[PDB]
């Protein structure tokens, strides 16, 4: 009776057959493209979404009720554990998961001798499993560590989040990414596989996140740990970086224009690709929201004010540590860092380096009538005419979305050495100096602003001397405060430190004069620093997640 | 049964103003208007002269009225229940 | 007469059906059934959902139609429905197993009309009416749109001056200091480059229009003691209210029979084809047309569409949506044939071999023209998508059958032995880069762009081995015993067969000797029945580890495709880049067969001879081992979904039918058909996952085990803050202020949180009536059939944006007009929260404010009609001849808690109509 | 090793209608037919193939648009025509012997 | 009513044709032979590799 077994699947791959050896390469590109089609407009893995709570940006749109839930994160406050966009993050990120897991099994049962690159491949797929990991543990204090890629389905049941400590989860994150330093080659052809330097350098960021202890059930600091720090180091030292052949650009504008990608500081990159097949191209779909009003609709992510006056400057060349929001930065009387002009675009300038968009303080140019400001991101946007932009009902642009940057990679040492304050200050001194070095000569496109609008750009080097170590770290942070401004990582930064509660707290006293969004705005000590575990979550997986402190 | 009865159909252009004796040429994308005058003229006590808008339309300022023009002066023309700001200029 | 004359039968009255002009059947038949639920949104086709018995299983929950013999579950809108003889609702277990393996949901057998024995007639029909919108739902004008900014932005204390939406009001402060607006002005143009003048528009009314029905039907039919025979041509066509929507349906029928060799051989055949042509309104088109506010003007000051500009809102012009969607016709052709063979060796055998066929072909060329309304625009994409699909499902069926009248006994047994096969394809090509951009022009031959091909293929089978006993003795005990041996290509051969036994009794008391003397009562039957029935209805690749290369050619919203296609080298495209395979699901080797259990009990009375006539039911449905798709548990990443044996349901229900036919002394012949149902809906075992998710209901804060399906977790809004005094002396929560919603406190915990949610919808109806009376006097017959709806909730998606200013996606949206009747201290007297431009309460959320009493009492259908005398008719040399006059959906009531209108549909789907129809028929 | 699907569709609706009136005459030895006739046709034909590449299973059943992974190609058209045709006809017999 | 099956393999290999039908005929008289409605329909399936 062969009538109900004629008729078969049609266009489809059974998990049998999934197994075989010829699909491997197969299984590691969708890993890899996973972290390019797997994510969406409110749930990017950049984190610019998650990213509004600090006070570098606002979230944009017609007002606070588009994306409710996004501004309720903004404001910390009527935050729900029943957030559709917390419970969307959470699977995205486990989908990358158990993309690589699915990837990491494949390539377990094959014969070394029969594929060479097997390691490589292994390291490469333990290397973005890693980054997800450490992606959800910024997150989720709390998170479940799926390292077993030969585990059936019916057991995932059974995992919870409290097997291991902090301390023990960073540690398995951190255990990926050695694994892939030590087996990825030093030197990649293709630029879209990681490197051994990217590793590395990966590698060091947990464990510099690793070293900020958090003990105990509350999310407060402990202490710093030396041993960590001495990995951090270890890891970050420059001899890795000089194989692997990265380094600072020449301009700060040439990591984010789209004409120099793949550059020496994008030391590892999601590559995002136009007109290649696909119905509109592996587009950044994830900033398709951030697109300014003047291209059509979305116009979120803007800019804060806090965020220029920081970008702000003294006479000397130094940040203004204590004065630098009193007033709001004047262009005609004040020294500015040129690093503004590069990730904020003011109104009366051109947009992404036209001079045929020039931003206007009117409603064409801001979506929300002036209540979220009139400034607009450039770092993740693209010129109009670029040709690497595309409207696929979302303005998104091929542009790479870099990870990991060799400054970001200076400063980590520097944040090693102050916190150690084992006599490397004035090494740390010197890559602050680097970067500051590096903003100073980045004035290649915006040279002519001198004599078109008066900017008076005044950025110099710290003074090589002995330095407090409180000192040396209000220098670091502001660094990188003007450094990776708009590029998702202040709240991370603030939350490591400790300092987040009482920052965010000082931010919001400080807008709430001009803005009405933060009238009720208010950051709770020991809740608010970590988003919650998703109820659908904790509900699914009973008895086994547990909620963050304070929720 | 449904509209509600705000007369929005008028019309608010405006065709030309003489201030003295200077007419002025007008700018509907920017609605700007402007007077041209000798460089020794002195516009600190110009006399409206004329003032042709639509059909119904209503100025802020009236035809005889003596303006300080040493700065932008704005105008709204007004038709019904429907306006429209000019700034006029003399340079 | 019932088929099963033992279990749940509903006869239909095929003359009623035919009353209502309806295109499809089964929404005609829409409330004349006990306990069968029909929704329609009221699109020009007549497609419908009919769920029978309340919902009964997770998965699909569609009945299974059988045409002359051939079961399908496709909708009835796109055969002919005016060539029916008679329709019967098998709504038992018992009773409809031996139908199909497919009878969990219910069963409706539909028997067309066949020649008649010895005479030849012919029937011409012919109906032309007119559609015309009733529930207008109402928006702000220009004015008020512009009070309620107003007001909403004083109430909040910022300048209303500064909305910088080109409004000017001039306002001031009363006695007590409540703000008042004197009046207000608006600039011209909405944008500087004076392209869009300012303007009240109708929206509602510019996108809807008065719909036209035509319908021609032409039936004849011949019989003869060797054979007979029908034919049938039919035309429906239906313009919808909506703007550039419309459906119409050509059909032709023929049946035949024949009987050879002293009637020992039966041949007969019973084919239909249809071709459907049909525009359907763009999804979302009543929404955008309520979004977009009336400020915008249809046509820019150039003629080009008019579109927002500046500040206003981005949505798009409804009008250039539907005049680009006009041509998106689709064209769908229906084969439905069926020949069969009957031959009785002798006289108590009959072996019958019948053969089906439903082939299905669907064609349609959907366009994407370049648009550009003010700051909305697409950046000029031209596309063209050509779309190709095929069903083709093939049933041979094999029955034996034997009967014997011995004695009292009489004893029918019959075997059967039936196979179906399904096989469904779609392919579609997709063209980008016109020039000329009209439908002529657009093909992908002429396209000059990225081209993009998708196809699919899947299909499944069924063998079933079915078997019945039917015993009576002396006309007054009746047993039935019926068997099924079902299997389906979706399960692994470990669990490819299951089996379903069910039993029927049935005792007519009024044969019995002991009640002769009763002769008011005419006939009395109690019948009980306990049947089992499997369901298989599931995704055809349900037990397989599903690994697709998904290269991401397909349309995404929001970039969340999960393609495969990484550029690993790195140079932004430029060529094919490398694929490969992502995991769609996870299979499950140990799936079978849901069992649904039902039993039921039955008491058929006739009083009066058969005057006064009527039927009560009671039944109880269980399903166990359902076969859901539960999701993955969250860190199993894509692909977790799988199907498993994990579900539970219960349906408790009650039914009661009543009819009265007599006649008056005058000449007055009054029939009455009453009809009244109830049931409970309860969900008993759910996986851990579902139940988490909330995708049955719950919302995903509380498990939905052990409530009805659908059922809702929601805040209780306590009214409305009124003072200062009050918002202090209610429990704290966020964003309480004057004249914002109040939520009830439901554990007492002195703030409002997650866990101040309870039960708050329940879409089960308290219980659902119909009824039908039909007058006769003087050659004039008057039809009037209401239907109504008791202790029903709905949860109103309308009352969002019509109760609230600022509660939707983005602001400065055109709300409802009853937004003008707003709390505020100068209208104390109201219920309605006042106006704000920052959801700082988040009113958005569930709650008990959104429920509203869904009851209602609608009459469904009035139709007077004028027959020619018989004497008329026969001196101008034709047959029956009559004239009508309908109503459909003319009048109705609905309870004052409901601040919406047609509460039958109160969402944002397609509008309901009102249809006035003037028709004729002919007999010759 | 080009691997390569073509899935191609076609439609051809041709539609006639006809209207013929005739007479018939028996006076005497002539027998006499007088018909006249109006005939329109229509036809429309069109057709539509997609095209899909790079696939890895080499099988019908995996070998669908969907499954593939390479270069897409979408081809279409489309044509008719119409015709109109007033036509008469007369026959005439006399003596059943010329006609 | 007529039902028909058709089936040559050709002499080539991996080339076929196979054919179903089904024809359907009938013709109607009314009001004395005044009247009269006829149909003739046909159905048919060929599947053929070349
Ligand atoms: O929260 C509600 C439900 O959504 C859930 C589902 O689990 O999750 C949210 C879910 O929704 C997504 C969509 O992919 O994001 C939505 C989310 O994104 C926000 C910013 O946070 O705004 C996005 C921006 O997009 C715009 C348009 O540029 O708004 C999109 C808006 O419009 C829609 C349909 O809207 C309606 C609904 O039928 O139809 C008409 C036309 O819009 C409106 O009147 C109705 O609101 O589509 C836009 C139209 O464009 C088309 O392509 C053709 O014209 C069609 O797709 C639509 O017709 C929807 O896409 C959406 O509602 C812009 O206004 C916004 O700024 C935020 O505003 C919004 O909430 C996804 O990312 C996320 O996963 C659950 O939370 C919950 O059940
Ligand atoms: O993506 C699903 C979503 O979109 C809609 C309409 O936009 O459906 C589109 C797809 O539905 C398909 C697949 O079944 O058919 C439905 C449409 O085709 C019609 C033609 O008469 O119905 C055919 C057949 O399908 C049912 O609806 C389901 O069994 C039957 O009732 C009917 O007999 C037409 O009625 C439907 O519109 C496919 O053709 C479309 O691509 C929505 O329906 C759905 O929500
Ligand atoms: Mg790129
Ligand atoms: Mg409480």
């Amino acid at each position: 009776d062969d009538f109900l077994d004629r008729q078969v699947p049609q266009g489809i791959v059974t998990g049998d057959q999934i197994a075989s050896p010829e699909y491997v390469d197969n299984l590691v590109i969708s890993a890899y493209a996973i972290w390019a089609t797997g994510d969406d407009i409110n749930s990017s893995f950049s984190l610019w979404n998650y990213d509004v709570r600090s006070d570098d940006c606002y979230k944009g749109g017609s007002g606070t009720e588009d994306g409710g839930v996004f501004n309720a994160l903004e404001i910390s406050k009527g935050i729900n554990t029943t957030d559709w966009n917390i419970n969307d993050i959470w699977k995205r990120l486990y989908q990358c998961i158990t993309r690589a897991n699915t990837a990491l099994q494949s390539l377990d049962q094959m014969d070394e001798k029969t594929y060479p690159l097997k390691n490589q491949r292994i390291a490469e797929m333990r290397f973005l499993r890693g980054h997800a990991h450490f992606m959800l543990k910024q997150l989720f204090k709390k998170i479940v560590i799926v390292n077993d890629e030969n585990m059936e389905p019916d057991a995932y049941n059974e995992l919870s989040n409290t097997t291991y400590t902090n301390d023990e989860q960073w540690q398995k994150i951190a255990d990926d990414f050695q694994f892939a330093y030590d087996n990825l080659p030093e030197v990649q052809i293709e630029k879209g596989r990681p490197a051994q330097a990217a590793a590395a350098a990966y590698l060091a960021k947990t464990y510099l996140y690793k070293a900020y202890r958090q003990d105990g059930a509350d999310n407060a600091l402990t202490g710093i740990n030396e041993e960590d720090l001495k990995q951090v180091v270890k890891y970050t030292d420059p001899l890795i970086m000089a194989k692997g052949g990265y380094g600072l650009e020449t301009d700060y504008s040439m990591n984010f224009l789209p004409q120099y990608e793949n550059g020496a500081e994008s030391v590892w990159a999601i590559q995002y690709s136009i007109n290649d097949g696909t119905y509109n191209g592996n587009l950044n779909w994830g900033m398709g929201l951030t697109t300014p009003q003047i291209l059509g609709c979305c116009d979120f992510h803007k800019p804060s004010q806090n965020l220029v006056n920081a970008f702000k400057t003294d006479s000397q060349g130094k940040p203004l540590f204590s004065t630098y929001d009193n007033e709001n930065y004047e262009v005609a009387t004040d020294n500015v860092d040129p690093r503004l002009f590069h990730t904020v675009g003011m109104p009366g300038f051109p947009y992404k380096y036209n001079e045929g968009y020039i931003i206007q303080k009117n409603d064409d140019w801001s979506r929300s009538k002036g209540l979220y400001g009139y400034y607009v991101s450039l770092k993740e946007n693209v010129d109009p005419d670029c040709d690497c932009l595309k409207k696929g009902s979302y303005w998104a642009s091929s542009l790479n979305h870099i990870v990991i940057r060799y400054a970001d990679v200076l400063l980590m040492r520097a944040e090693a050495l102050i916190q150690l304050n084992d006599g490397r200050i004035t090494d740390a001194i010197s890559l602050i100096n680097e970067v500051r070095s590096r903003a100073a000569g980045s004035t290649m496109l915006i040279f002519n602003y001198k004599e078109d609008y008066g900017v008076n750009f005044k950025v110099t080097p710290y003074d090589l001397k002995a330095y407090a170590q409180d000192e040396a770290m209000k220098m670091l942070k502001w660094e990188r405060r003007v450094e990776f401004g708009m590029e998702s990582s202040r709240f991370f930064d603030l939350v490591r430190w400790g300092e987040a509660k009482d920052v965010i707290n000082a931010y919001y006293v400080t807008e709430a004069s001009r803005c009405s969004i933060y009238k009720n705005a208010g950051f709770t000590e020991n809740k608010n620093e970590y988003l919650p575990v998703p109820f659908e979550q904790i509900s699914a997986s009973n008895g086994n997640y547990t909620q963050n402190f304070g929720w | 049964d449904f509209k509600s009865g705000l007369r929005l159909d008028g019309d608010v252009w405006v065709n030309s103003i003489r201030l003295d004796e200077y007419a002025g040429t007008v700018d509907y994308q920017n609605k700007a208007i402007v007077v041209g005058v000798p460089y020794d003229y002195d516009i600190t006590r110009m006399v409206v002269t004329e003032m042709n808008l639509s059909e119904g339309a209503k100025a802020s300022i009236a035809i005889g009225e003596t303006i300080d023009f040493s700065l932008p002066v704005s105008l709204t023309v007004k038709n019904g229940d429907v306006q429209m700001s000019y700034t006029i200029t003399v340079k | 007469r019932k088929a099963d004359l033992t279990g749940a039968v509903s006869v239909v009255k095929v003359d009623e059906i035919q009353k209502q002009g309806e295109n499809n059947p089964v929404k005609a038949l829409q409330g004349r059934v006990p306990g069968m639920n029909i929704t329609a949104d009221g699109n020009p086709s007549g497609s419908a959902t009919v769920r029978i018995r309340g919902i009964g299983t997770l998965n699909n929950n569609d009945p299974l139609y059988i045409i002359d013999g051939v079961p399908t579950k496709a909708g009835m809108h796109e055969l002919n429905g005016n060539d029916i003889e008679s329709i019967q609702v098998l709504k038992d277990a018992a009773s409809a197993s031996i139908y199909g393996s497919r009878a969990a949901n219910g069963v409706i057998i539909i028997t067309t009309k066949q020649g008649k024995k010895g005479q030849i007639k012919i029937n011409f029909d012919a109906s032309v009416s007119a559609s015309m919108y009733q529930s207008k739902m109402n928006v702000l004008n220009t004015e008020q749109y512009g009070r309620a900014m107003w007001q909403a932005y004083v109430n909040d204390g910022e300048n209303p001056n500064g909305n910088a939406l080109g409004y000017a009001y001039n306002w001031g402060y009363n006695a007590d200091g409540n703000p008042v607006l004197y009046g207000m002005t608006l600039s011209k143009y909405l944008d500087s480059k004076n392209t869009m003048p300012v303007a009240d528009t109708d929206w509602f009314d510019e996108i809807t229009r008065t719909g036209v029905i035509q319908q021609y039907n032409l039936s004849v039919s011949n019989g003869s003691e060797k054979g007979s025979s029908f034919f049938s041509l039919g035309y429906y066509k239906n313009l919808g209210v909506i703007k550039d929507t419309d459906f119409d349906r050509f059909s032709a029928r023929m049946n035949s029979d024949y009987k050879l060799i002293d009637d020992i051989l039966t041949i007969g055949q019973h084919f239909t084809l249809n071709r459907t042509s049909e525009v359907q309104a763009p999804g979302g088109i009543i929404e955008t047309a309520l979004d977009i506010p009336s400020a915008i003007p249809v046509y820019a000051s150039d003629g080009s569409w008019g579109g927002p500009v500046g500040g206003w809102p981005d949505r798009r012009n409804p009008r250039a949506v539907l005049e680009y969607n006009k041509d998106n016709r689709y064209t769908y052709w229906r084969m439905f044939g069926d020949a069969y063979v009957n031959l009785t060796p002798f006289k108590g055998f009959n072996l019958r071999s019948t053969f089906g066929l439903d082939y299905a072909n669907k064609q349609a060329r959907y366009f994407t023209y370049p648009y550009q309304e003010g700051t909305q625009t697409n950046n000029g994409k031209s596309a063209v998508e050509a779309k190709q699909e095929h069903w083709t499902k093939w049933m041979w069926n094999a029955i034996a059958t034997y009967q014997l009248e011995v004695g009292k006994h009489r004893g029918d047994v019959m075997i059967g032995m039936e196979l179906n096969r399904e096989d469904d394809s779609h392919f579609s090509g997709y063209k980008e880069d016109f020039s000329i951009l009209t439908p002529d022009y657009m093909w992908p031959d002429a396209g000059s762009g990225t081209a993009q091909a998708y196809g699919a293929g899947e299909g499944y089978s069924l063998v079933s081995f079915f078997g019945k006993m039917n015993y009576s003795y002396a006309d007054r005990y009746l047993l039935s015993l019926t068997l099924r041996r079902d299997g389906s290509s979706r399960f692994g051969k470990n669990h490819r067969y299951a089996t379903f036994p069910s039993v029927s009794l049935g005792w007519r008391i009024t044969q019995e000797n002991f009640m002769k003397e009763l002769t008011w009562l005419d006939d009395l039957k109690l019948r009980a029945s306990w049947g089992q029935t499997g369901n298989q209805e599931i995704s055809n690749l349900a037990r397989y580890t599903i690994y697709a290369p998904n290269y991401g050619t397909t349309d995404s919203f929001g970039g969340q495709s999960y393609g495969t296609a990484y550029d690993i080298t790195g140079s932004n495209g430029g060529g094919v880049l490398p694929s490969g395979f992502k995991r769609n699901q996870i299979g499950n080797d140990n799936i079978k067969w849901e069992t649904t259990t039902q039993t039921n009990v039955g008491i058929d009375f006739s009083l009066f001879k058969q005057s006064l006539y009527g039927s009560l039911e009671y039944y109880y449905k269980k399903a166990t081992d359902i076969l859901t798709e539960m999701a993955g548990v969250g860190v199993l990443g894509e692909g977790g979904s799988r199907w498993i044996n994990s579900g539970a349901m219960k349906n408790q229900g009650f039914e009661f039918n009543l009819g009265y036919r007599n006649k008056t002394a005058f000449g007055l012949t009054y029939d009455l058909n009453g009809n009244i149902s109830t049931y409970r809906n309860e969900i008993l075992e759910l996986p851990e996952t579902v139940a988490a998710n909330g995708k049955f209901g719950g919302n995903g804060v509380k498990s939905v085990v052990g409530h009805t399906y659908g059922a809702q977790v929601g805040y209780i809004a306590d009214g409305i803050f009124k003072s200062q005094d009050e918002v202090d002396n209610h429990a704290t929560q966020e964003g309480a202020a004057v004249g914002r919603i109040r939520y009830r406190d439901i554990d007492h915990n002195g703030v409002i949180d997650e866990r101040d949610q309870n039960w708050i919808y329940d879409p089960t109806p308290s219980f659902s009536y119909g009824l039908n009376i039909y007058l006769e006097y003087k050659n004039f017959d008057l039809t009037m059939f209401w239907q109504g709806v008791q202790g029903v909730d709905i949860i109103s998606d309308v009352k969002k944006k019509s109760d609230f200013w600022s509660a939707s996606n983005v602001g400065f949206l055109n709300k409802g007009t009853r937004l003008l009747n707003a709390w505020s201290p100068t209208n104390p007297n109201s219920d309605i929260p006042a106006l704000t431009r920052s959801d700082t309460n988040n009113e958005q959320r569930v709650s008990t404010y959104f429920v509203e009493n869904g009851s209602f009492l609608k009459l469904r259908n009035i139709q007077l009609g004028y027959t020619v005398p018989a004497v008329i008719s026969k001196k101008m040399r034709m047959d029956r001849l009559r004239f009508y006059c309908s109503a459909q959906n003319l009048l109705t009531i609905k309870s004052k808690n409901f601040t919406g209108e047609d509460p039958e549909n109160p969402n944002f789907s397609y509008p309901i109509p009102v249809n006035i129809t003037f028709g004729l028929n002919i007999g010759f």
